[PDB]
């Protein structure tokens, strides 16, 4: 933008650079057409254009071989997605020139032969290819909406809250009484729709015409605003039918110990509790490592299928280290020990949602990265890690304290050649 | 603020 951006360039063009395929992100733009496309295709780039061969697909980045270059001193990386880059017969359906690169003018005095050779039976871009693309590269939200939003400040609360910024899929979300807030991908767990504190029973703070509404929407009938963002724009990994119609996939009772991702540190899985069962699977947690002091106040809302929940012995078993107990010790640390000092029962393994998708990343796949702990920041990043359904991701030459446990599914990670499609700031290794 | 501007 106004300040620049890293550029991926130096490191796509070295054979141990490996980057997750766009295919791996399901909320990627251009995630489902993606796998149409192929490490062979002929495709017409460059007011003038020519004909090249994608001999290499990292991410979102292509790289593009003319036709009739003996060798490879001419090829060139493109951003596939938002390149200048068409199907092989949009020059003869518009009227556009296909002129040899000067350096191999020479070859031929006429090219529509050696073309024509080229070109037959040969695959190109998949059928609507660019609109595609540009379709998914749409928000469900617009400008003024207002929705209900973790309070940065008061983790167990939401907050009512204004979309006020849109840059791909991501929204700033500035709180009502405010200039504060945070970006969050579209669809991340902890932004919700109007009314959703007051339907599932978690805590709200908003002004005092809305809290009568939320109440007066529960007494008898919902009002909807004209800028309320609603259910239908929110992801859930669930729906409520679950709950009231069939029975309830309800199974966590209030004080079964856990193990959770830090909601406040990412690199960090604690042994947890459940302080509050709320409303639809949604349920109050509190990790055991903080100082005790959380008294309702940083308790956090999971829902009982979200994948940053583990049974007790998860990181045991899996090599992960945990992050003990406050008051305890890592080489120490025992479950077995916990669960006697503390009285407490552990949730079984059937409670949880166990189900691994064949989300197709490997360790030391290159990525772009949402740092969490500052999430106007998309960042290099590397899979450091990937544990079943969960990865380990490593922000590339910060230390490992900036990392962050991540579901595969996550919102916050992104293919290499994200930032420059969207339009973002893409933040390379420190120095 | 942890990670100045770069
Ligand atoms: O996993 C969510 C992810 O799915 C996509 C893929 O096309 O869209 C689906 O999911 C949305 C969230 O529930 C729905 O609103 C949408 O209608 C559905 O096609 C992505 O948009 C999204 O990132
Ligand atoms: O802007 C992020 C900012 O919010 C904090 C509040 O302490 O954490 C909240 O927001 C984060 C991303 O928006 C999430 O990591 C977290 O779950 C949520 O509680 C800060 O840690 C961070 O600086």
């Amino acid at each position: 933008g106004a300040m620049g951006s890293y550029d991926w360039l130096p490191r796509l063009s070295k054979e141990n650079f490996n980057a997750a395929p766009v295919t791996c992100f399901p909320h990627a733009p251009g995630c489902e057409v993606w796998d149409n496309l192929g490490v062979g295709m002929k495709v017409e780039v460059e007011t003038s254009f020519w004909v090249a061969t994608i001999l290499e697909i990292k991410g979102y980045k292509a790289l593009m071989s003319y036709e009739g270059f003996d060798t490879d001193s001419h090829d060139f990386w493109v951003n596939l997605c938002n390149a200048e880059v068409h199907s092989v017969g949009w020059c003869a359906t518009r009227g556009k020139p296909l002129i040899p690169p000067r350096t191999i003018e020479h070859k031929y005095k006429d090219w529509k032969d050696f073309l024509v050779g080229r070109l037959s039976g040969a695959r190109t871009l998949p059928s609507n290819f660019y609109n595609k693309i540009n379709d998914s590269l749409q928000s469900r939200f617009r400008l003024g909406l207002n929705l209900e939003c973790v309070d940065k400040d008061r983790i167990s609360q939401v907050r009512l809250a204004t979309v006020t910024k849109i840059v791909g899929d991501r929204l700033f979300l500035r709180y009502f009484d405010s200039d504060d807030g945070f970006w969050c991908h579209e669809d991340s767990p902890i932004i919700h729709p109007v009314g959703w504190a007051t339907t599932v029973g978690h805590n709200l703070a908003a002004p005092q015409d809305y809290l009568e509404r939320m109440l007066a929407g529960r007494e008898a009938m919902i009002e909807v605003h004209e800028d309320d963002a609603t259910i239908e724009l929110f992801k859930m990994n669930f729906t409520f039918d679950e709950y009231y119609s069939d029975g309830k996939t309800n199974s966590f009772v209030e004080g079964m110990k856990l193990e959770a991702v830090d909601p406040l540190n990412l690199s960090s899985i604690c042994p947890a509790t459940v302080m509050a069962v709320l409303k639809f699977g949604y349920m109050m947690i509190r990790i055991d490592s903080y100082q005790p002091d959380a008294s309702g106040s940083d308790w956090f809302c999971y829902h009982e299928k979200s994948p940053c929940i583990f049974p007790a012995g998860f990181c045991s078993v899996n090599n992960i280290s945990v992050t003990p107990p406050n008051g305890y010790d890592s080489r120490t640390f025992t479950w077995e020990g916990y669960l006697s000092d503390t009285g407490a029962v552990a949730a079984g393994q059937h409670l949880f949602h166990d189900i691994i998708p064949d989300h197709g990343f490997e360790v030391g796949m290159s990525l772009e990265c949402a740092d969490l702990m500052d999430p106007r920041l998309v960042c290099v990043a590397t899979v450091a890690r990937v544990v079943g359904r969960l990865l380990k991701v490593h922000f590339d030459g910060w230390t490992d304290e900036y990392d962050q446990w991540l579901d595969c599914e996550s919102a916050d990670i992104y293919p290499v050649g994200w930032c420059v499609l969207v339009n973002h700031k893409l933040e390379g290794p420190p120095r | 603020h942890r990670k100045v501007l770069r």
